[PDB]
C-alpha cells in the first residue's frame, strides 16, 4: 500500500485476496495464511503477504489448475485494486538460494555524502536504466521511499525553567508512545516480558501529544505542549548499509535477448556518470556469477585437454583421438532442438543432460575406432573394409542401448505431475540428444575416422 | 522498541558494524535498519567455511560490543543466528471457535508445544511466528 | 482522486515532464496526503524549481497550510531554496506566516543561518520582532547559534 | 593449535572478567585477537597538495578505510598511527567556577541534550478502528557539529541569562587521543600498522589489503595517496 | 498474575485513598508486539517454522513431529486445530519414488530389448543383476564422500542410467556376437570379447572422468549444485 | 623504570564537613586531567 | 545470586534448555537447579 497506509486498511485488501482464492480459485486453493505487516522488501503496516496452499496436484488436472495459471489469472483480477500494489507470483525452486534472476547491484556512499544525496544518485542511475529497455528491465530500488515523520523538538531553555528533567519527558514519550521494555514476570512457571505503553486511543494524533503531562520539581504537572514544538519532514522508513558504508539495492534483469553479463556492464558504464563519492558494488547471485564465469574457460580447457590426452594413450595416436571427438555436436543439436521446440531452457538439469548425451555418444564412436582400428593393426585390414565390419558389429548394441533409453526417460518427457519441471528438464534434452545422436553418429562416425585417417597419414 | 530507522541505525547497527573485525573468511556485510525498531545486519562468508566457526567468531565480537549498544537493547539482547537455512516445514495452529486471538494461540504453543517439537528427532530448529504472553499495562494520562 | 495523487509523487519525485501532462488533463493541484502536503508542498520541500512555477501557473493555493499550520515558503525558506521562496513571494505568499507553534518562515531562515533568503523575506516585509511560542525571535536564534553574519543583518 | 578454538576459549574465560572490569574499560571496547606481534606491512597515507593536516589524515583513514582492512581476511590486528576524530569539549575551570558549574554538570547536559531518543510512532500498534494515519515520531537526535554542542544549555540564571557550553569550554574536532603523530619523509601522514592473522600467507593476505585500497583510492579527496614505506612480503615474493 | 499487578501501589493520597497501577492503566496478557496480524483462512493463527537437523532423515523427522502433535491433540483447548501450509516432505517422498521407477522400468526395459534382439533368459539377466549391484555401490561412494539422498543426487543417478545400462549390454551383446560368427563356448567367448573392449571400457572411464569431474570445481552456490550431479555420475560410471 | 607522580590524598573528613561528595571530587578530578568518554556523536554519517 | 531452586529453573535452566536443541551428536542433556542460585547444564556428545 501507499506511503503511511496503516494495518487496518492493509487488512482491507488481505481480506478482498483471500475472499478471491476461496471464491474463484475454490477448486485449486486448500488454505490462505495472511500476513499483515510484514514484506521481504521491507516491514512497516503498509506490506502483507497472503501465502496460498493448494490442493493436492492429482486434484489439480492440466495446466489450467497449475500455480503458473492461477498466479496469472490472480495478477490480472487483483490489477483492478485501488491505492495497493497486488499480484501473485511463484516460489524459486531452490527457498534456500533466493530469486537468482537478474542481477543484484549496491550503490555505496563512499564519502560521507549522506541519505538525501544517496536518493539523487539512485534516481538519476534508475533514469538512465530506463532509457534502456533494449538491454536492462525492471531496474528498481529493492528498499523502501522516505515517508512523512512527525518532528518534536524539546524546548530545553523552558523545560529548565519550569523545573522539568529532559529524562522525565523523554522516558513519558517513549514509554507511552513507543513503548517500555521494564522487567520480567512468571507466568504458569514460565518467565515473561512486562511492557508500559500508553491505551491505542491515546497515542494516536498529533492533539493527543499535548495531554501527556510531566511533573516538575515544584511537583505542579506541565503539559507536553508547554514546552514542546513539532513540524512534518521526510525521512527513511527503512535504511541500508553495505560494507559498513550506507549504501541502496537496486534489483534488475537482461532485456529479452540478452545476457544478464552484458546487462551488468551497462549498468557499470552508467554508475560511473554518477556524482562524486558515489561507488558501486556486486552481491549475491551477481557476486556468484562474476567468480563462475571466471573459472568457466579453464575449466572447459582442462576437460578437452584431458578427453583428448586419454584418448591419444588409448589409441596411440594424435590424430585418431579428433575422430571421437568430433561426435560432440550430433547429440548437442537434438537436445537444443528438443529444448527450443517445448519451449524449455538452458538450465542446469539441460546441461547436465548434454554431458551424458554426449559422454555416451563419445563412447560408441570410441568403440567403432578402436574395433576398426584393431581390425587394422591386427588381422591387416584397409581403412574402409574396418570401418565398415566395424559399424556392422556396433549397430545392434548402439540400437538395443538408444531404444532402451529413449523410453527409459520418455515418462520425464510426458510428466506434468508433483516435480515435473525437473523431469521435463532431465528428459526433453536427453531424449532428443539421444534420436540425433543415434540417428546421425551410425552414419557421420566412419565419415570422421576414415577422413581423419586419409589427412594423417 | 518504539525506536526511527535512523536511531537504530546510528546507535546499534553502526557500533556493531564497526567491531565485526578480525573474522576469517568474510566476503561482504550487508545490514537494514527500519521504523519498526529492528536491525539485520547479515555477514556472508566463503564457501567452505566452517559455519559454526563462522558464527562463534560473529558471536565472540558482538559480545565485547555489548557495552557500546543502548541500554534498551541491552535488555532485549541481540540474537546471531544461522539465517542461510531454510524450513523442512511450517506447523500453522488455529482457532476455529473464535474463542482465542493470535496472541492466546502464540502463548499455548510457546508454553504446551514449541519445546517438545524442539526435542523431536531430526528437528534442527524451531520458530514461533508470534510471540509467548507479556504483562501489557496500557496506560491513560487523564488518569495519571 | 487518481491524477490528484499522481501529480503528488509527480512534483516530489521532480518529474517536470509528467507535472506538464498531469496539468493538461486536468490533475487537482489542492490534492492533499494525511499530512496535508499539496504539490507544491512537496516541490518547495524538495526544492524542484520549475514545478513551483508550473503549479502556480495552474492556480495551486501559495498560502496553503499543512495539519500542523506550515506553508510551502516556510518549507522553501527553512531546506534553503532562494529561487523558489522569491517565486511563493511574488505569487503572494504571506511572508508573516505562523505555524501551530507561532514559527515563521524567517524564523527556520535564521535557524539554519540562509543569510540571502533572511535578505529576501525582510525584503517583503518579514516582520523581524515576530515571536514564537517560546517568545523568540529571529535574533534570539541567530546570538543562540552564533551567527554573528546573520545577527548583523537583523538590525 | 588451533588459532580459532584458542581465541574462543580465552574469550570464554574474558566474558566472566568483563562483568567485574570498570564501566569506563568495557566501554573503551576490550579486544581478543589472533596474530604475529611483529607488523606484516605499514599502509602509509599523505596528502601530496599539503591541504590536509597529520589530524585530518588520521580521521578520513579512520573513518574511510581503517574498518574495511580491518575486516579482511589474514588481517589479525591493525593499528592506526593517528587517532579518528571525536568531539572535544576542551573545559574552562575559571569559567566553570564563574557560573557555579562543575565537569559533572557537562556530562550530564551532554548525555540529555546530545540524545538518540526512541519517540514510537502516530497510529501505532495496537491501534484504535478508523485510524488513517501512521508516522513515525522524531525527537533528539546526535549532535552533528561543534556549532550543536558550542548551545547546549547548561543552566539559565536568576536575571534570565543562558550559559551555553562555549561559554565554559572551547569545542573543536579532534583525536580521540593525542599519542600518535606519523610522518612518512619529514611530511605530514596517518597509517595502519597490519598484523598476519595467526596461520594466515603473507602474500594472500598482502594482495586482498590491496585490492580493498583499489576500492577506496578512486573516493580519495584531492592530495591524498597511499604510500608503501614498510612491506615484509616483497621479498617473500621475490627471495622464492 | 494480572491481578497483582493491578494491585501495585503508585501514590497514598493526604486523604489517605489509595493510587493502584489498575486505576491508572488497564491491565490484560498480551503479545509483545502488535505489528504482525496472522490469519489461516480469516481465523487468528500462530505457527511453528522448524527446519532439518545436520545429517537428518527429511521422511523420519517429519512422521515423527506429526505422531509429537498427535500425542498433543488431547491437551489442545476446545477450537484449537493443527494446519499444514508448508509441508517440503511430499516433494522427497515422490522424487524418491519417481527414481525407484525410473530404475526399476529402465531394468525391465532392458530385460524386453535384450530379449527383443538376442532371444534367451539367460543373457537378459545379467544387466539385471549388475545394474542393481551398480546402483547400490554409488550410494556407499555417496555416503563415503558426505552426500545425502536429495532432489539433485537423485536425478543425477537417473540421467547416469544411460551410461550404466550400455556396460552391461556392450559386454553381453558382443560376447553374443563372437559365439555366433566363431562358434567359440561361452568362456573361450568372454575371454576374447572381454580382450577387445576391456582397453577401451578403461579409456571410456578416463574421458567421461575429464568431462564430469572438473564441473565439481565450479565455486559458489552454482558449484555446488554442480558438484551433486558431478560426484554422483562419475561415481556410478566408475563402479559400472 | 620508575618516575615522579603527583599523588594527591582527598581527605574525607573535610570532604563530609563541606558536603561535597566523593563522587563528584573523582569525576572532576578524573574529567579534566584524565577525559572522559561521555556518549557519541555522528560526525558526517559515522558514529564517534 | 539470593535464587531458590525453582526460581532460577524457571528463568534461567528452562530458558537455556529449550535453546539446546539442534546441536550435532547430542546423546543426552542432564542438569541441577540448587538453592545457592547455581544452574548446571551438563550436554553428553556421541563418542568421536
Ligand atoms: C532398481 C533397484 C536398485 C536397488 C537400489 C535402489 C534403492 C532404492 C533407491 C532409493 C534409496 C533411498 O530409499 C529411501 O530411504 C528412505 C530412508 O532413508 C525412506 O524414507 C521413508 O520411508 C517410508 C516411506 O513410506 C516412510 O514411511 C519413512 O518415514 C521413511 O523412512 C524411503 O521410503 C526410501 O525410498
Ligand atoms: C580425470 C582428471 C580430471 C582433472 C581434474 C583437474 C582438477 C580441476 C582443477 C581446477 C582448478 C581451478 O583452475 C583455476 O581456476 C582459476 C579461476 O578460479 C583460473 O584463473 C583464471 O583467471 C582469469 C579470470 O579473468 C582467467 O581469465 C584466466 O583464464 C585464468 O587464469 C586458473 O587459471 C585455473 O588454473
Amino acid at each position: 500500500l501507499p506511503a503511511g497506509a496503516t494495518q487496518e486498511r492493509t487488512q482491507k485488501v488481505l481480506n478482498e485476496v483471500t475472499h478471491y482464492y476461496l471464491t474463484k480459485e475454490k477448486n485449486n486453493v486448500e488454505s490462505v495464511f495472511a500476513v499483515n505487516g510484514f514484506g521481504f522488501a521491507g516491514r512497516g503496516q503498509n506490506t502483507g503477504i497472503a501465502f496460498v496452499s493448494l490442493k493436492d496436484w492429482a486434484d489439480r488436472p492440466g495446466e489450467e489448475n497449475k500455480v503458473e495459471a492461477i498466479t496469472m489469472r490472480a495478477t490480472r483480477a487483483f490489477s483492478q485494486i485501488k491505492d495497493a500494489m497486488v499480484f501473485a507470483f511463484n516460489l524459486p525452486a531452490i527457498v534456500e538460494l533466493g530469486t537468482a534472476t537478474g542481477f543484484d547491484f549496491e550503490l555505496i556512499d563512499q564519502a560521507g555524502l549522506g541519505h538525501e544525496k544517496l536518493t539523487q544518485a539512485r534516481n538519476q542511475l534508475l533514469a538512465e536504466a530506463a532509457k534502456h529497455p533494449d538491454m536492462l528491465t525492471s531496474v528498481r530500488p529493492n528498499g523502501l521511499e522516505d515517508t512523512p515523520q512527525f518532528k518534536i523538538d524539546i524546548d530545553q531553555e523552558k523545560a529548565q525553567a519550569l523545573g522539568v528533567s529532559i529524562n522525565d519527558i523523554n522516558t513519558t514519550l517513549g514509554a507511552a508512545w513507543g513503548g517500555s521494555y521494564v522487567n520480567d514476570f512468571i507466568d504458569r512457571g514460565r518467565v515473561k516480558k512486562v511492557y508500559v505503553m500508553s491505551e491505542a486511543k491515546y497515542r494516536m494524533l498529533p492533539d493527543d501529544i499535548g495531554d501527556w503531562y510531566v511533573r516538575a520539581a515544584d511537583g505542579q504537572m506541565v503539559p507536553f505542549s508547554a514546552f514542546s514544538s513539532s513540524r512534518w519532514e521526510y525521512g527513511s522508513p527503512r535504511l541500508e548499509r553495505y560494507n559498513g558504508l550506507p549504501s541502496m539495492e537496486i534489483l534488475g534483469q537482461a532485456a529479452p535477448g540478452k545476457s544478464t553479463g552484458e546487462a551488468m556492464e551497462l549498468m557499470e558504464q552508467l554508475a560511473s556518470k554518477l556524482p562524486t563519492g558515489v561507488g558501486y558494488d556486486w552481491t549475491g547471485m551477481s557476486y556468484q556469477e562474476r567468480l563462475s564465469g571466471n573459472q568457466a574457460p579453464s575449466l572447459y580447457a582442462i576437460s578437452l585437454i584431458v578427453v583428448f590426452l586419454c584418448l591419444a594413450a588409448l589409441y596411440e595416436s594424435w590424430s585418431i583421438p579428433f575422430s571421437v571427438m568430433l561426435v560432440v555436436p550430433l547429440g548437442v543439436i537434438g537436445a537444443l532442438l528438443a529444448a527450443t521446440f517445448r519451449g524449455l531452457t538452458n538450465d542446469v538439469y539441460f546441461q547436465v543432460g548434454l554431458l551424458t548425451t554426449i559422454g555416451l555418444s563419445a563412447k560408441n564412436a570410441i568403440l567403432i575406432v578402436e574395433f576398426a582400428k584393431d581390425l587394422m593393426d591386427k588381422e591387416g585390414k584397409g581403412l574402409i573394409e574396418a570401418t565398415l565390419d566395424a559399424v556392422r558389429m556396433a549397430l545392434r548394441p548402439i540400437l538395443m542401448t538408444s531404444l532402451a533409453f529413449i523410453l527409459g526417460v520418455m515418462p520425464l518427457v510426458i510428466s506434468t505431475g508433483a516435480g515435473s519441471g525437473a523431469q521435463n528438464a532431465v528428459g526433453t534434452g536427453v531424449m532428443g540428444g539421444m534420436v540425433t545422436a543415434t540417428v546421425l553418429a551410425i552414419f557421420f562416425v566412419p565419415v570422421f575416422f576414415v577422413v581423419v585417417r586419409r589427412r594423417f597419414s | 522498541p518504539g525506536a526511527d530507522a535512523k536511531t537504530v541505525q546510528d546507535t546499534v547497527t553502526q557500533v556493531i558494524e564497526q567491531n565485526m573485525n578480525g573474522i576469517d573468511n568474510l566476503m561482504y556485510m550487508s545490514s537494514n535498519s527500519d521504523s519498526t525498531g529492528t536491525v539485520q545486519i547479515t555477514l556472508t562468508f566463503e564457501s567452505g567455511t566452517d559455519a559454526d566457526i563462522a558464527q562463534v567468531q560473529v558471536q565472540n565480537k558482538l559480545q565485547l560490543a555489548m557495552p557500546l549498544l543502548p541500554q534498551e537493547v541491552q535488555q532485549q539482547g541481540v540474537s546471531v543466528e544461522k539465517s542461510s537455512s531454510s524450513f523442512l516445514m511450517v506447523v500453522g495452529v488455529i482457532n476455529t471457535d473464535g474463542t482465542m486471538t493470535q496472541e492466546d494461540i502464540s502463548d499455548y504453543v510457546a508454553a504446551n508445544m514449541k519445546d517438545a517439537i524442539s526435542r523431536t528427532s531430526g528437528v534442527g530448529d524451531v520458530q514461533l511466528f508470534g510471540s509467548q504472553y507479556a504483562m501489557r499495562i496500557w496506560m491513560n494520562p487523564n488518569e495519571l | 482522486s487518481d491524477l490528484g495523487k499522481k501529480l503528488l509523487e509527480a512534483a516530489r519525485a521532480g518529474r517536470d515532464d509528467e507535472v506538464r501532462i498531469l496539468m493538461a488533463n486536468g490533475a487537482d493541484v489542492n490534492a492533499a496526503d494525511v499530512v496535508g502536503w499539496t504539490p507544491l508542498h512537496l516541490a518547495a520541500y524538495w526544492g524542484h524549481l520549475e514545478i513551483v512555477e508550473v503549479l502556480l501557473k495552474n492556480g495551486a493555493d501559495v498560502n496553503a497550510y499543512d495539519t500542523l499550520g506550515s506553508t510551502p515558503l516556510h518549507l522553501a525558506a527553512h531546506f534553503g531554496h532562494l529561487e523558489i521562496v522569491e517565486v511563493l513571494l511574488k505569487n503572494g505568499a504571506d511572508v508573516n506566516a505562523k505555524d501551530d507553534n507561532g514559527i515563521t518562515p524567517l524564523h527556520l531562515a535564521a535557524n539554519r543561518g540562509h543569510l540571502e533568503i533572511v535578505e529576501v523575506l525582510l525584503k517583503y516585509g518579514a516582520d523581524v520582532n515576530a515571536q514564537d511560542k517560546f517568545g523568540k525571535t529571529a535574533f534570539d536564534i541567530s546570538i543562540n547559534n552564533g551567527n554573528e553574519d546573520l545577527a548583523e543583518i537583523l538590525q | 593449535t588451533d588459532a580459532d578454538i584458542a581465541q574462543v576459549q580465552v574469550q570464554n574465560k574474558l566474558q566472566l572478567a568483563m562483568p567485574l572490569l570498570p564501566q569506563e574499560v568495557q566501554q573503551q571496547g576490550v579486544s581478543v585477537e589472533k596474530s604475529s606481534s611483529s607488523f606484516l606491512m605499514v599502509v602509509g597515507v599523505i596528502n601530496t597538495d599539503g591541504t590536509m593536516t597529520q589530524e585530518d589524515i588520521s580521521d578520513y583513514v579512520a573513518a574511510n578505510m581503517k574498518d574495511a582492512i580491518s575486516r579482511t581476511s589474514g588481517v589479525g590486528d591493525v593499528q592506526l598511527f593517528g587517532s579518528q576524530y571525536a568531539m572535544r569539549i576542551w573545559m574552562n575551570p575559571n569559567e566553570l567556577n564563574k557560573f557555579q558549574l562543575t565537569p559533572v554538570d557537562v556530562i550530564t547536559a551532554i548525555k540529555a541534550q546530545n540524545a538518540q531518543v526512541a519517540a514510537g510512532q502516530l497510529g501505532g500498534t495496537p491501534p484504535v478502528k478508523g485510524q488513517q494515519l501512521n508516522a513515525s515520531i522524531i525527537a533528539q537526535t546526535r549532535l552533528t557539529s561543534t556549532e550543536e554542542f558550542g548551545k547546549i544549555l547548561l543552566k539559565v540564571n536568576q536575571d534570565g541569562s543562558r550559559v551555553l557550553l562555549r561559554d565554559v569550554a572551547k569545542i573543536e574536532l579532534g583525536g580521540e587521543n593525542y599519542d600518535i603523530i606519523a610522518e612518512f619523509n619529514g611530511q605530514p601522514a596517518s597509517g595502519l600498522g597490519i598484523k598476519l592473522a595467526t596461520g594466515a600467507n603473507a602474500l594472500d593476505t598482502a594482495a586482498a589489503i590491496r585490492a580493498e585500497l583499489a576500492k577506496m583510492e578512486p573516493f580519495f579527496p584531492s592530495g591524498l595517496k597511499i604510500v608503501y614505506p614498510y612491506d615484509t612480503t616483497p621479498f617473500v615474493k621475490i627471495s622464492i | 498474575s494480572t491481578e497483582e499487578f493491578g494491585k501495585i501501589l503508585l501514590k497514598v493520597n493526604q486523604d489517605g485513598s489509595r493510587v493502584l497501577l489498575r486505576d491508572v492503566a488497564k491491565i490484560e496478557l498480551g503479545g509483545e508486539n502488535y505489528d504482525i496480524i496472522a490469519e489461516f483462512n480469516g481465523q487468528p493463527a500462530s505457527g511453528l517454522g522448524i527446519k532439518l537437523a545436520t545429517g537428518a532423515n527429511a521422511l523420519d523427522t517429519a512422521a515423527a513431529i506429526r505422531a509429537e502433535l498427535a500425542k498433543m491433540e488431547p491437551f489442545f483447548p476446545s477450537g484449537l486445530k493443527i494446519v499444514y501450509p508448508y509441508d517440503t516432505t511430499p516433494f522427497v517422498k515422490i522424487s524418491i519414488h519417481e527414481v525407484v521407477k525410473t530404475l526399476v522400468e529402465a531394468i525391465i526395459l532392458v530385460f524386453l530389448v535384450m530379449y527383443l534382439f538376442l532371444q534367451n533368459f539367460r543373457a537378459t539377466l545379467i544387466p539385471t543383476i549388475a545394474v542393481p549391484v551398480v546402483l547400490l555401490g554409488t550410494f556407499a561412494v555417496l555416503a563415503a564422500f558426505g552426500f545425502s539422498i536429495n532432489t539433485l543426487t537423485m536425478f543425477g543417478m537417473v540421467l547416469a542410467i544411460g551410461l550404466l545400462v550400455d556396460d552391461a549390454i556392450v559386454v553381453v551383446e558382443n560376447v553374443e556376437r563372437v559365439m555366433a560368427e566363431e562358434g567359440l563356448p561361452p568362456k573361450e567367448a568372454t575371454r576374447k570379447s572381454m580382450g577387445q573392449i576391456q582397453g577401451a571400457l578403461v579409456g571410456i572411464a578416463m574421458v567421461l572422468s575429464a568431462v564430469f569431474v572438473p564441473m565439481a570445481f565450479f565455486g559458489g552456490s552454482t558449484g555446488a549444485i554442480y558438484r551433486q550431479f558431478s560426484i554422483t555420475i562419475v561415481s556410478a560410471m566408475a563402479l559400472s
